[PDB]
């Protein structure tokens, strides 16, 4: 049975399970001949109902499209003699694990560099009409050389702006609750890139607070925590939000003022930083800053300028 | 930028002649395409 | 890699099926039938032409590795279409496809019991075959079709529905009756389809107001020799096909 374009995963030697995973899911491995460090992600088939996971085909199609310095690199796809593995270029660290490590110290300059790479990565994927749809520290990887990479596209899809007569109807229940933007919690199905940047804002705040800033337990508790931080959700600050079926059907606190900057001031301090975060965590997705504007925001072009991470990662 | 395509005089070409047989007459099969 | 799923006439002649003693013309015929079956099933499952097209390319590529001897076209086509449907975000339930496949292959027998053995077996045979297709294609699922380029071009040269629809039509036909998808890049095949539709339809596209022929806005390698040479090859391939009721019909 000829199979020239799908190599047996035997070519790699498994070295460890990475991230206290779920099962024999992701392994750290090395090419037996080149020593190339890779990460093997076994394609999960508990849901064997409808053939090879369409959700996996999605991930692969997209991974094969997205080729950028700040996006995780899919080397190839290997088989056994059956199972299937996605092979990635190995990444030593991940933002979640780093911020969980008390010994790790980020300088203001280095946090700038992190956010800069993250945003440059988002700019690329959105440019190629892709939504990550699962932003979180855990899915932001960093290599030993200090290169940030977006990962876990198992939730990502493609998006179009057509046809200007009928809006898109996408999966609403997407993105981890804690990183989910207001528009999604209100039941939006015609959304886009802005949902990913809301996530970027949550992550940027984590760089200082060291923990997810809004940890809800239910879709509406999440909405409540957002109101407490970003201010009450009203048409006055979010035009045409009335149209969401849930705007009335959701008990929403009415008196809240905006406390984003005031709340993070204690953790961050740098004014430019607080400002960019204030623009990323904007309720109205239409008024929320995009990737391009964010990257040209003063934060990235005022002292201290962003600096490499190599040194900070040896600890 | 582009002038509008125009109906060329009945082709004396060897290609147009052959095609008219390999696919049938255009004016006839046109309404099915 | 770019030149991986593109072949020379020598590589096409020396196919896996040729390795097992299948006439070049009989292999061509097998492909034409698989496409015809893919087209039928597709229209029943109610997927877009794009979904069918992709499945057809999956099929053409699949048989540059595997042999029609080892893999019947009637087993592969349903699996290919099933896969293409997912890839193109128009997924059809596994049950749905196996049924529709039966409707096309066996308009006679009663749609087998959905709890029986011979059926549950078909469900596995298809799932298995889908997996083999994936591996055979090296999980390279993103396909580029001439149709995209044909449309963008007929838009540019202000073609009439008459001419535009005919070019699009020829594009679909090229995937059905020829192996151009294995020989020439989609942009080039698009030019061949337009040039052909023009000759047939008696339309002639002027030179742009910048002194560049229309094909130059589609692909920088295309010349008029190539268009004549490939149009010739096209018509030649058609001449060899048994009943050209396959062209104008489905
Ligand atoms: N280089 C890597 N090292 C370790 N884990 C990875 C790597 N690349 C991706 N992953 C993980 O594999 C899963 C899928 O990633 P993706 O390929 O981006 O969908 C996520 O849980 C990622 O965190």
């Amino acid at each position: 049975v000829e199979c020239p374009f799908c190599d047996e995963v035997s070519k790699y030697e498994k070295l460890a399970k990475i991230g206290q995973g779920t099962f024999g899911e992701v392994f750290k491995a090395r090419h037996r001949k080149t020593g190339q460090k890779v990460a093997l992600k076994k394609v999960l088939m508990e849901n064997e109902k409808e053939g090879f996971p369409i959700t996996a085909l999605r991930e692969i199609k997209i991974l094969q499209l997205l080729k950028h310095e700040n996006v995780v690199n899919l080397i190839e796809i290997c088989r056994t003699k059956g199972s299937i593995y996605l092979v990635f270029d190995f990444c030593e660290h991940d933002l979640a694990g780093l911020l969980s490590n008390v010994l790790v110290k980020f300088t203001l300059s280095e946090i700038k560099r992190v956010m800069q790479m993250l945003l440059n990565g988002l700019y690329y994927i959105h440019r190629n009409k892709i939504l990550h749809r699962d932003m979180k520290a855990a899915n932001v990887l960093i290599t030993r050389d200090g290169v940030l990479k977006l990962a876990d596209f198992g939730l990502a899809r493609a998006f179009s702006l057509a046809k200007n007569s009928q809006p898109n109807r996408y999966t609403n229940r997407v993105v981890t609750l804690w990183y989910r933007p207001p528009e999604l919690l209100l039941g939006e199905r015609d959304y886009g890139p802005p949902i990913d940047l809301w996530g970027a804002g949550c992550i940027m705040a984590e760089m200082w607070t060291r923990s997810p800033i809004m940890q809800g337990n239910t879709e509406q508790h999440q909405l409540a925590l957002i109101s407490q931080l970003c201010g009450s959700i009203t048409p006055e600050v979010w035009p045409n939000v009335d149209n969401y079926e849930l705007y009335e059907k959701l008990e929403l606190v009415k008196g809240q003022k905006r406390k984003v900057k005031d709340r993070l001031k204690a953790y961050v301090r740098d004014p430019y930083a607080l400002d960019l975060i204030d623009k990323l965590l904007v309720l109205d997705p239409a008024q929320r800053i995009d990737s391009d504007d964010a990257l040209n925001h003063d934060f990235f072009w005022s002292d201290p300028m962003p600096s490499d991470l190599k040194g900070m990662l040896s600890t | 930028l582009f002038a509008e395509p125009y109906k060329v005089t009945s082709k004396e070409d060897k290609l147009s002649s052959r095609i008219q047989s390999m696919l049938g007459n255009y004016d006839e099969m046109k309404d099915f395409i | 890699n770019n030149k991986r799923w593109y072949f020379t006439r020598e590589q096409l002649e020396n196919s896996p099926s040729r390795r097992f003693g299948v006439d070049p013309d009989k292999e061509l015929s097998y492909r034409q039938q698989a496409a015809n079956l893919l087209q039928d099933m597709g229209q029943r499952l109610n997927v877009s032409q794009l979904t069918i097209n992709t499945a057809i390319v999956y099929m053409h590529r699949f048989y540059m590795i595997q042999s029609f001897t080892q893999f019947p076209g009637n087993s592969v086509a349903p699996a290919a279409l099933f896969l293409a449907a997912k890839v193109e975000e128009q997924p059809k339930k596994l049950e749905h496809v196996i049924k529709v496949a039966h409707t096309c292959l066996h308009p006679q027998e009663s749609l087998p019991d959905t709890r029986s053995e011979a059926y549950l077996q078909q469900v596995q045979d298809l799932v298995i075959l889908e997996s083999i297709i994936l591996q055979t294609l090296g999980f390279e699922l993103t396909i580029d079709h001439p149709h995209t380029h044909v449309v963008k071009c007929t838009q540019l040269v202000r073609a009439s529905k008459d001419l535009a629809q005919t070019s699009y039509f020829m594009a679909t036909n090229s995937l059905h009756l020829t192996t151009f998808s294995l020989q020439y890049t989609p942009p080039v095949v698009a030019c061949v389809c337009i040039h052909l539709a023009c000759k047939w339809s008696n339309w002639e596209i002027p030179v742009s107001t910048d002194g560049k022929h229309w094909w130059e806005y589609v692909d920088a390698t295309v010349t008029l020799e190539l268009l004549d040479e490939l149009t010739h090859e096209f018509l030649q391939i058609l001449e060899k096909t048994p009943n050209r009721l396959k062209r104008i019909w489905n």
